[PDB]
């Protein structure tokens, strides 16, 4: 009795203490169990998150009362060396809030369908027993199709069933495939590393039926075109642990503590090791708070600083007092000693292509791919074609290595850098200079569009009779930076204060960063790299990579790292961290996701070009290739709209296409048989005759636009969708908020490769299906929503760039309500498809185009120039001057069987990637015991894939990264090419086999593999390029070395052969609309930046209440105090932001850390929470991408040329967005458009 | 009227009195978590300082008076005090009460987070206070203390268990009947409301050592 | 001389990345209920700023902590016992929900059920979690000033800017920001305990955790004012107050707190500290407030001194606790190296959660600078965060201990750079600050490498001593409602018995 206890008042009094200031009571404390029982749970399950953040953190999912209640980090990762800090606990605030989703009011519980589409679907089925025909009855009617396409994003969802929606989906896909082609069906799902199997589910189903898989690394602009350019590698960087090995680090456009949260401690802790840290951001970002120095250059001007620093370095560590380490490094690992041919001009020369062994008389002995082997001079004047050049990768074996040997005599021959001191004469070469152009918001420095420098050269006798002049990349490089070498150059600098081509004083003007600051850091960075042998590092992120000239910004930073020999050195290098693109078990996952175990090849497409076209954003282009042309280029040779360059690249086999042909590809075989010729040659003939055209040339003819789109693991229409308003208008056919006119209405010049029509085709997409667990913005505008399972309700695998562990995703409980895993959703759809397609599609023959692939033999396509077979400049030879033309067999009725089984191709042909190929039979035998096998049917005897685990197990067994057995065969295959032994990089792990249930118990470290250049050892951390430098394995580039000089035609003519400052472009999306729809409040033009937010990962978590409460409670934009006060904007005021492309609404965050001239809306806050109606469009306010628009860069389209060849996510147009300008102004009328009556009005 | 007389004044006071004790005892033993004053100040500070202090300081005046007045200087004197002393406390309590009731009913946050037991009890008190102030002009007619003698006589019979207490009342004005009825009803509803905070008045704090530490247990 | 144990906490502010992970995990586990949905036991604040609740550091307005009278005696700033009682009908100082933020939700269901034929895309607007009404606009949040979000004139109202000429900091080039994650201090002389009339708040003898007894609390809500750090939150639905409970359910088994184990920064340290309870009044009532810090370090006992060891044993401290104190990181950072400093020692509470001040980028200078006493690394003088600011926060306004901390941190860096880059032994910076090579390499071990087993050294609370573990093991958790928990008298009105107990006594003695 608690009542009777009070009577023991005095009896419970113990001793006092502190001289009567305290009393020790002996009272009951049972009440304390209250919190104890709250903490107690049913069990903990291990799992991670399937979101794009590179975190890849293992979590403990706490289940209590049969419900997921909360979660904390797993701290059991395999510990790093004793001298490096360990990874635990990792995690971030976003991840810690995931649990909120499982039962939140925003959870998608049942498959949903738009009421209008359902009503017409159910009436159509009451008239057409067969579903394909019921679909046809609706889609082929204008008033019908229109009725549901304009309902998009306008409420009206009604509960459906898996049964009803699976039929409609399969029906829609059969119709679409049988009446237009398989390539008119596509799916967009990104970053597979975050859930290998969840991505693979759709990718597999689409590949099986011949649909197109859209890229993402270039679409998001996470792809640094500079990487392929310099190393011929998509992306390969050191792990976050390696940062602790560096003694000098510069975070450049990388808000590490906010965007690389789980790895930030490596950066804060390496400081205690004596490492100096420097933050380079225009605003006082979180990254600044943890550095010893903070530099704030003008946004976009970064390449300027990089150039100046490169200057100081080349001057003080390569010229004045040379560095033994630096010199040997560039000598052996760069293309600097390589010879460049000089072209003729008017009184001056111009850098041309690189000299190839084929140009010389004897051809240097190299008779195999001589036109593909570079040349240089040795220390004894003798000319030579050293090993390693891409010419040795194919058609021969044993010379594709970076050993400093003669390609012909196989002897130890040292190469020489500068010709200075042995040049016949001194030629004057012109280099382009754009530092003088730019908009009004950036400082400029007038010099001359062309700068003449005096280069030391040598005259050589070409094999074809004539003669020309040559000079090393090293020479042009020193000339390009403006280093006075004693020939008395007027354009060369005499002191660091001299304002010439790329000096500290020069950059101080462009960037605004004191010249002395630049000189200091450059000196320190380089000094450190010298003392430690490359242990200097630069962490760069979207801060630089999302500008139209991301290439220049990066090559800027890259040359610095190379001049100090930091690449391939533990503790140094190029650390590019953006999206979670390092799906480590690559070669074991590709066959699963793209069904390469059954058919070959699959339909890959680069999303940027895809949306640029079908979203019809090219119809509003403002940028012209002309204004990007080099001053030293023949303008008349590069005419046409940007999209015209894409179309040419597509037919020259450079970039992929989708839809490919303007004619159903399943019928080409049925017409080639009647014509008496085989399908391949019948296509080459029809393409020449123009009887069969590339679909790209006529995107609006009603048969060359996608009709069915699957979206999963993406919020395309609310996040990544650059040109949100254009997508809503053209792809969806719904109300949009575009503000400008198009080329037609303005009367601009129409493309010379694509049909023009005044009224663009709208509502192209017939069916949009989105799979998600929460009702996102994309879902809101879809036709059918499929409730997918959360990351805590399904099994899958996850890996990252930051660490070498491959942990899992597990189900703490079965999916809630009617939800299903992405894998079970596509399996069910593949099942319903296989029965609905009966009598419509059978065993078909399909013609598939395939662009010249990088890492393949065909990458040695056009070596010296650019020949367009359509302009008659040469013959149409598929695989060389046009895409390959493949014949794929498709057993449509056996889709479901193939989807649920590992195909025969793994045994017949083999498996491989990145150039090599190995036998993988033993792996299949093992897989037959693990997954069991099919009893009968078309896949009888083949290993099974009924569940996600079966799939995960396939990935782990075939991948060399998770199976030491395969890892040895993989290093063996590459040893053939190199001629050096590499098996010793995996031998002592040969008996290692990672199992799904093994990693469920504890995350496991992977095995060193040729697919990557860093190592998985216990003595050295994973550093990108370490193998190239320490194993003498060549970079998949033309010269086999790190490319500093890009000699491809298009590169030379677009002034990108050597790095040069290129100011931020003008999109001209503000001047044509500012002031038009005035509301009475001052408007102003500001640079619109969108770094990634702190309260979400893209748009995920952006609707999550914990994140919304820790943030500002919805969409907001940051403005400087001046900009704000000048527009009469107080903190948290409703403001409007807009331009040609559209308008968005948000509340303002006024802050001192935002430099005047810019505004920031942290990336992804989407369109579903706390958004009022716009005064500019009279519609729901739009999103941050409502004011951006895609604008491609030509140099990002170069294909069929060694390291510049296509590859899914390897190369291709990127969707940059930081150059954008918007108009900001305070709002007046805050109308919510809900009919609630709760509207406000802001005064003044 | 005779049936309803012996009921309300010879029986009802023992029902409410039993329910009051055993009710408190049971909620104290099985309802610790529900035993609190239930502050609402944080949700709406406006006008609370004045209102609550008026209400409490007044209601307390009345309690001391009622307590020592009917459970313990001649009669006519005491009556003059009750009317002037207690009459003033009543005006304060009534005002604070009314202010608190206006708040609880029309102040968005307080009304959205309230329970019915809180509106009920507050309302009755305000009424019992108004009903009380109305007895003043009635006691006036008998400045000699004739009326007060009857009432105090009734009260003291009940608390000592001497039957026939409703007899002491013979004569008293009706208004007094009401006050005595509604009043006791509050003792009935006491244990099932917030009024339990009263039992907890923090007197022991005036002599407590500042720091408290609890041993293992 | 009464020795007692407590697990203190030290947060290395230099490593804090202002991520808030700590706050979210705490919120998920402890305060997701209606009534405390606005409470953030753990919360992070960006400084400069006024924090949460707004201006909690302003004791002149809020009345928290203790004051020292002229006669030298200690008294809660709220008032002596009678004064505090006179304020009970209405806490004249109590902070209102608005001082925190009005908790809100969103109508996501509108996105789902939006009817067919809407003139505009549906949307989820905010709703009050207190009233349930539509919200015109969200105007405040618990982390509203995150990352210098707000005009400088507004943030600079920070009480820690007193006695500092702040004009120069509104200039872009001089901008500076730091984070201050904070929980309950679990004071040695907690003001909360002293301001609760019902005496429902208390400090636990075995581990010094301060808890508000939910059975006993009567909701007088005076405690919220008494707490100078404003870490006690009134649960508006239950009527009782609630505060960080130092995750006692985990600490009892020897596990770190949730916000400690979940700290992405690896900045939180948990270690045992032995203190003389009998010295508490003495220390907290020292005349000069600039002495409270040092005076508190003097209440802590050396866990290796056998004099202390023998007294601790005599005083009830388990042997495992003492052993834990002997390898406690909290003790190394507060006593040995002097890197950790108390938060606002001037409140006289003897706070038990200390902080290592943060380093920052060098300030802006005319030129690119020169090589100082530490080479390319910074010199304490060149740090951009005004040290006086840090001192108003950690040392009652005295810049001496803060500078010593900063200088040693920097000292270590210099020593470590020589060793790992130059490959040489240079102790010039260590001698200047009074450290040795040994103390430096250890500092490095704990701060740089920070292995899990080093950041966390938490002993068991030994829930088996002075209690009856066996019957508890066998019958705890079965919550059928026996109505006998909470009292020591077995008699109960419902004629029942404890499930987790033995009622049939042994007759064999
Ligand atoms: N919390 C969180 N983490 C994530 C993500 C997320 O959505 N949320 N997403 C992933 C993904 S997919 C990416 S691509 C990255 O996180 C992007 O982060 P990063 O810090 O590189 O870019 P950002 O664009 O944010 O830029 C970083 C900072 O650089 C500054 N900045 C911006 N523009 C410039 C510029 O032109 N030059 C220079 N030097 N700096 C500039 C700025 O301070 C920004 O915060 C990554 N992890
Ligand atoms: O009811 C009473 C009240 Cl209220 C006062 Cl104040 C006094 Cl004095 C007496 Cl006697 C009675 Cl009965
Ligand atoms: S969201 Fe990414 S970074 Fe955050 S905890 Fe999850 S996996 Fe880690
Ligand atoms: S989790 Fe750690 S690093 Fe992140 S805010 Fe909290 S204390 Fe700082
Ligand atoms: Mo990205």
């Amino acid at each position: 009795s608690k009542f009777l206890d009070r009577f023991r008042y005095f009896k419970q009094k113990g001793e006092t203490f502190a001289d009567g200031h305290g009393q020790l009571l002996n009272t009951n404390r049972d009440w304390e169990d209250g919190y104890r029982q709250r903490w107690q749970h049913d069990k903990i399950v291990r799992s991670t998150h399937g979101v794009n953040c590179t975190g890849s953190c293992s979590w403990k999912i706490y289940v209590k009362n049969g419900l997921v209640t909360w979660e904390t980090q797993q701290t059991d990762y395999p510990r790093t060396r004793p001298d490096l800090p360990n990874h635990e606990p990792r995690g971030c605030p976003r991840g810690a809030s995931y649990s909120w989703y499982l039962y939140s009011a925003n959870r998608l519980k049942y498959p949903m369908m738009r009421k209008r589409l359902m009503k017409m679907w159910r009436e159509a089925k009451a008239l057409h027993s067969d579903p394909v025909e019921a679909w046809a009855s609706i889609i082929e009617d204008a008033d019908k199709a229109k009725s549901f396409k304009q309902a998009r994003g306008r409420g009206g969802f009604v509960r459906s069933s898996w049964q009803e929606v699976n039929e409609l989906i399969a029906a829609s896909n059969v119709y679409t495939i049988k009446n237009y082609g398989p390539d008119r069906v596509a799916g967009f799902s990104p970053i597979p590393a975050m859930s290998m199997v969840s991505y693979a589910s759709g990718a597999r189903y689409l590949s099986l039926i011949g649909g197109t898989c859209l890229s993402f690394y270039d679409w998001y602009c996470d792809l640094p075109p500079a990487s392929p350019q310099t190393w011929g590698e998509q992306t390969d960087v050191p792990e976050s642990a390696d940062w602790y090995n560096s003694s000098y680090i510069i975070a450049w456009g990388s808000n590490v503590p906010q965007t690389r949260t789980p790895d930030a401690h490596f950066f804060t802790e390496v400081r205690y090791k004596g490492t100096k840290t420097v933050a380079v951001t225009p605003d006082y970002a979180e990254i600044a708070k943890l550095c010893d120095l903070w530099l704030a250059p003008k946004q976009g001007t970064d390449a300027a600083m990089a150039l100046a620093m490169g200057h100081v370095m080349l001057r003080e560590f390569h010229l004045d007092n040379p560095s033994q380490y630096f010199t040997d490094y560039v000598r052996r690992y760069t293309d600097m000693p390589m010879l460049v041919m000089l072209e003729e001009r008017d009184g001056y020369y111009a850098a041309g292509r690189m000299l190839r062994a084929a140009d010389l008389v004897d051809a240097l002995g190299q008779e195999n791919n001589p036109e593909w082997k570079t040349v240089a001079f040795n220390t004894n004047g003798e000319m030579v074609a050293p090993n390693g050049s891409i010419g040795f990768r194919w058609g021969e074996k044993g010379k594709w290595n970076l050993e400093q040997r003669d390609g012909k005599t196989g002897e130890e021959t040292e190469l020489q850098l500068s010709l200075l001191g042995s040049q016949d004469e001194i030629a004057e070469v012109g280099f382009p200079y754009f530092g003088g152009d730019g908009t009004e918001h950036f400082n400029k420095v007038e010099l001359e569009n062309v700068l003449l420098h005096k280069l030391p050269v040598k005259r050589l006798q070409l094999a074809d009779g004539s003669t020309a002049l040559v000079t090393t990349v090293y020479d042009l490089t020193l000339a390009n930076y403006g280093l006075e070498r004693g020939l008395n150059d007027v354009n060369c600098a005499t002191s660091y204060d001299d304002v010439k081509a790329y000096t500290p004083a020069w950059a101080e003007q462009i960037t605004g960063v004191s010249r002395s600051q630049i000189i200091r850091i450059a000196r320190e960075f380089a000094d450190n790299a010298d003392k430690t042998h490359g242990r200097s590092m630069i962490i760069v992120g979207a801060g630089l990579n999302h500008w139209y000239h991301l290439d220049m910004n990066y090559r800027g930073l890259i040359n610095m790292l190379i001049f100090c020999g930091c690449v391939g050195q533990s503790g140094g290098g190029w650390a590019h961290y953006v999206g979670q693109e390092k799906l480590r078990p690559q070669t074991g996952w590709q066959p699963l996701a793209f069904a390469l175990d059954w058919q070959r090849p699959a339909r890959h497409m680069n999303s940027t070009s895809y949306f640029y076209n079908h979203s019809s954003q090219w119809r509003y282009e403002t940028v012209t290739a002309e204004e990007l042309l080099s001053p030293m280029a023949d303008k008349s040779r590069y005419t046409g709209h940007l999209i015209d360059f894409n179309v040419r690249a597509e037919r020259m086999g450079w970039l992929p296409s989708a839809p490919q042909l303007g004619t159903n590809p399943l019928t080409i075989a049925g017409e080639a048989e009647k014509a008496g010729m085989n399908p391949v040659d019948y296509t080459v003939k029809s393409l020449k005759e123009g009887s069969i055209r590339f679909a790209a040339e006529q995107p609006e003819n009603g048969k060359n636009h996608p009709r069915n789109l699957f979206i999963w693991r993406s919020n395309l229409l609310g996040s990544s969708g650059k040109g949100h308003e254009f997508m809503l208008k053209y792809l969806l056919g719904t109300e949009h908020g575009i503000q400008g006119k198009d080329l037609g209405q303005q009367g601009g010049v129409k493309p010379e490769e694509v049909d023009w029509q005044d009224n663009g085709l709208e509502g192209k997409l017939d069916l949009v299906v989105t799979l998600d667990f929460r009702l996102s913005s994309t879902c809101l505008y879809s036709d059918i929503i499929l409730p997918t399972a959360t990351w805590y309700e399904k099994d899958d695998m996850n890996t990252s760039d930051m660490h070498p562990f491959i942990h899992p995703l597990s189900a703490a409980v079965d999916p809630a309500w009617e939800a299903k895993s992405d894998w079970e959703i596509y399996k069910a759809i593949a099942k319903k498809f296989s029965e609905v397609c009966v009598g419509h599609l059978g065993k078909e023959t399909d013609i598939v185009t395939l662009p010249i692939q990088h890492d393949s033999a065909a990458e040695l396509a056009q070596p010296l120039d650019v020949k367009d077979w359509k302009k008659g400049e040469c013959d149409l030879i598929p695989g060389k001057t046009a895409p390959h033309i493949m014949v794929v067999e498709r057993d449509y009725p056996a889709t479901y069987e193939r989807f649920t089984s590992i195909g025969p191709l793994m045994e017949k042909i083999g498996n491989g990637g990145k150039g090599i190929a190995w036998n993988t039979q033993s792996e299949m035998d093992l897989l037959r015991k693990l997954n069991y096998t099919k009893a009968e049917g078309p896949a009888k005897g083949q290993p099974m894939l009924n569940t996600a685990i079966d799939a995960a197990e396939m990935i782990l067994t075939l991948a060399p990264e998770t199976n030491g057995q395969v890892a040895v065969k993989a290093w063996a295959a590459l040893s053939e090419f190199t001629g050096r032994d590499h098996t010793h990089l995996a031998l002592n792990k040969e008996d290692e086999k990672i199992r799904f249930r093994d990693i469920q118990a504890q995350p496991r470290k992977i095995i060193s593999s040729p697919t990557w250049s860093g190592l998985e050892d216990e003595h050295v951390s994973y550093n990108a390029g370490y193998t190239n430098v320490h194993e003498l394995i060549p970079w998949r580039t033309l010269s086999g070395r790190q490319q500093l000089y890009q000699d491809h035609q298009w590169m030379r003519d677009f002034g990108e052969s050597l790095l040069v400052y290129r100011p931020p472009i003008d999109t001209r999306s503000v001047k044509e609309v500012i002031g038009q729809k005035s509301n009475g409040n001052q408007e102003k033009a500001l640079n619109f930046l969108t770094p990634h937010q702190k309260w979400g990962i893209h748009s995920t978590y952006s609707d999550n209440l914990l994140m919304l409460t820790l943030g500002r409670g919805g969409p907001v934009v940051w403005l400087s105090e001046a900009d704000a006060k000048d527009l009469g904007i107080a903190d948290n005021d409703w403001i409007e932001v807009f331009n040609s492309n559209g308008a968005l609404t948000a509340r303002a965050v006024v802050s001192q850390r935002v430099p005047a001239g810019m505004t920031m809306m942290y990336h992804a806050q989407e369109r579903i929470v706390n958004l009022p109606g716009s005064e500019i469009t009279q519609q729901r306010g739009g999103i941050h991408n409502s004011v951006t628009r895609i604008t491609p860069k030509p140099t990002h389209m170069i294909g069929g040329y060694a390291h510049l060849a296509y590859g899914f996510n390897y190369y291709g147009t990127v969707g940059s967005n930081r150059d954008e300008f918007v108009v900001v102004r305070k709002m007046k009328n805050i109308d919510w458009l809900d009919g609630e009556g709760n509207d406000q009005v802001q005064e003044s | 009227m005779q049936f309803l007389n012996m009921f309300f004044f010879d029986i009802y006071p023992y029902i409410a009195g039993a329910v009051f004790l055993i009710g408190s005892w049971l909620r104290y033993d099985y309802g610790q978590y529900t035993w609190r004053a239930a502050s609402s100040q944080m949700l709406d500070r406006k006008g609370m300082n004045l209102a609550s202090n008026l209400f409490h300081i007044g209601i307390l005046g009345i309690f001391v008076g009622h307590f020592f007045g009917m459970l313990t200087l001649p009669i006519e004197v005491a009556q003059k005090m009750a009317m002037f002393a207690g009459g003033a406390s009543g005006v304060l309590c009534l005002i604070g009460g009314v202010l608190l009731l206006k708040r609880r009913l029309f102040s968005p946050r307080v009304r959205a987070t309230t329970t019915g037991a809180d509106i009920l009890i507050l309302s009755l008190l305000v009424i019992q206070c108004a009903l009380g102030l109305l007895t003043i002009p009635f006691s006036a007619q008998h400045m000699d203390g004739s009326e007060m003698m009857k009432l105090v006589g009734w009260a003291q019979s009940v608390v000592t268990f001497h039957g026939g207490a409703s007899q002491h009342l013979d004569g008293v004005a009706f208004i007094f009947r009401l006050h005595l009825v509604l009043g006791m009803t509050l003792f009935l509803l006491f244990p099932f409301s917030r009024l339990i905070h009263i039992w907890s008045v923090p007197v022991e704090y005036l002599t407590r050592k500042y720091q408290l530490v609890r041993a293992r247990h | 001389m009464k020795i007692r144990s407590q697990v203190g906490m030290v947060l290395n502010l230099d490593k804090c990345i202002g991520c808030h992970t700590c706050s979210v995990t705490c919120k998920n586990v402890w305060t997701s209920r209606e009534g405390v949905e606005y409470a953030w036991f753990n919360n992070v604040e960006t400084k400069p700023g006024q924090g949460f609740p707004t201006d909690w550091e302003n004791q002149e307005k809020y009345k928290g902590g203790w004051i020292r009278k002229i006669n030298g005696k200690l008294q809660p700033r709220m008032g002596n016992r009678a004064m505090l009682l006179g304020k009970i009908f209405a806490n004249p100082h109590l902070p209102g929900i608005d001082d925190y933020y009005e908790p809100f939700d969103f109508d996501y269901q509108n996105l789902h059920t939006a009817p067919e034929g809407s003139k505009s895309q549906p949307i989820a607007r905010p709703r009050s979690l207190i009233t349930g009404e539509r919200m015109a606009k969200i105007e405040k949040g618990p982390n509203w000033e995150d990352d210098l979000g707000g005009e400088f004139d507004k943030l600079a109202k920070d009480k820690n800017f007193d006695n500092i000429q702040k004009a120069m900091y509104s200039q872009f080039e001089n901008t500076f920001m730091m984070y201050l994650p904070r929980l309950c201090e679990h004071c040695l002389n907690p003001a909360c305990v002293a301001t609760c009339p019902s005496g429902a708040i208390y400090k636990r003898e075995e581990d010094g955790i301060v808890l508000i007894d939910q059975d006993k609390c009567r909701g007088w809500r005076m405690c919220i004012t008494g707490c100078p750090y404003k870490k006690i939150y009134f649960n508006w639905k239950s009527g009782k107050s609630e505060k960080c409970i130092f995750c006692y359910p985990r600490i009892e088994a020897g596990q770190p707190t949730v916000c400690s184990e979940t700290c992405v920064g690896r900045i939180r340290y948990l270690g045992v500290l032995l203190y003389d309870a009998d010295a508490i009044e003495r220390a907290a009532s020292t005349e000069n407030e600039k002495d409270l810090y040092q005076r508190q370090l003097d209440v802590f006992l050396d866990p290796n001194d056998p004099k202390v060891i023998e007294q601790a044993i005599k005083d009830g401290i388990p042997l495992s606790v003492i052993e834990a104190a002997q390898q406690s990181p909290v003790y190394k950072m507060a006593m040995e190296w002097k890197l950790a400093l108390p938060l606002h020692p001037e409140y006289r509470t003897l706070p038990m959660v200390w902080y290592v001040p943060p380093l920052s980028p060098i300030q802006s200078a005319a030129d690119a600078g020169e090589l100082g006493s530490n080479g390319i690394l910074p010199d304490v003088e060149s740090l951009r965060i005004p040290v006086q600011y840090l001192a108003n926060l950690l040392t009652a306004g005295d810049t001496k201990p803060v500078l010593r901390a900063l200088k040693r941190m920097l000292a270590m860096r210099h020593y470590k750079r020589a060793e790992t880059v130059d490959g040489k032994v240079d102790t010039r910076a260590l001698e200047e600050v009074g450290l040795t090579e040994a103390q430096a390499q250890e500092m490095y071990r704990y701060l740089a490498i920070a292995n899990y087993e080093d950041r966390f050294v938490v002993p068991s609370s030994h829930r088996e001593l002075a209690r009856e573990a066996f019957p508890e093991k066998n019958g705890c958790g079965f919550t059928f409602g026996d109505g006998c928990h909470g009292s020591d008298t077995k008699f109960n009105l419902f004629n029942s018995r404890r499930i987790d107990a033995i009622d049939v006594t042994s007759k064999t003695e």
